[PDB]
């Protein structure tokens, strides 16, 4: 199961 | 960077990439963002989570 991705948004 | 899917990764964006657990991309830039990558794929570029590769520059 693969890792929750970053917020894409600085 | 030579740059290493770990895990399969389907993008989320039109900025973004796809790739499949084990893919060889091509980190061309780093500038911004300690959480996405623009590096190389299938004829295509853009950004990729730091956290579903294994980095090695």
């Amino acid at each position: 199961v693969p890792p929750p991705v970053p917020p894409r948004r600085r | 960077m030579e740059a290493i899917a770990k895990y399969d990764f389907k993008a989320t964006a039109d900025d973004e990439l796809s790739f499949k657990r084990g893919d060889i991309l091509k980190v061309l830039n780093e500038e911004c963002d300690q959480n996405w990558y623009k590096a190389e794929l299938n004829g295509k570029d853009g950004f990729i989570p730091k956290n579903y590769i294994e980095m090695k520059p």
